[PDB]
């Protein structure tokens, strides 16, 4: 979702809780440490 | 100087004396962490005396 | 989080509440007057539920205990026949 629709809040609920390096790092490391 | 009686409060002002003393007495007692801090009516939810 | 850095991925004490406790800083953050009653007592929540998984973790999963055992009875001396016998042994070392 992140910045994809309009009226939809939740795709930004994590970014308002979470700070944008944790958000980053939740979202791009889990996927990475999956695949490796 | 026995003027320092206020007036409004002067009805109430010895039990007022004997809350505030009451209450810093409670908060002065190292009370264990009484359940009686109720999560329910913040004192800022709490109607303000004014 | 520094002993997660060495630890196998051991999930946080809360794991999945930490967001919740995320959600309850939001709305703190979303209340119009700061509260310390709130703010603490979200605070010692979160505190109490680290302190149990790590409580747990030491006495059951780190055998706390039994390195208390073994410090008592060498650093305390708490083998204190053993440690007898031992400087009466090793005496003409130890008296140089």
């Amino acid at each position: 979702p992140q910045v994809q629709s309009a009226a939809d809040e939740t795709a930004v609920q994590l970014s308002e809780l979470l700070t944008l390096p944790v958000l980053m790092k939740r979202s791009i490391t889990a996927p990475l440490a999956a695949h490796i | 100087r026995q003027h320092t009686m206020v007036s409004f409060l002067k009805p109430v002002l010895k039990q007022i004396i004997m809350a505030g003393k009451s209450m810093q007495l409670l908060k002065n007692l190292q009370c264990a962490e009484s359940t009686t801090c109720q999560a329910g009516a913040r004192d800022a939810e709490r109607k303000s005396l004014y | 989080e520094n002993q997660n850095v060495n630890l196998t991925r051991k999930g946080s004490i809360l794991k999945n509440q930490e967001d919740t406790f995320a959600a309850e800083l939001h709305r703190l953050k979303q209340q119009p007057l700061f509260s310390l009653v709130d703010f603490e007592q979200v605070v010692d929540r979160i505190r109490s539920t680290v302190a149990e998984h790590l409580w747990k973790l030491m006495v059951e999963e780190s055998d706390l205990l039994g390195q208390l055992k073994i410090i008592k009875d060498f650093y305390l001396l708490g083998r204190g026949e053993l440690f007898q016998a031992f400087i009466d042994t090793a005496q003409h070392m130890l008296k140089t």
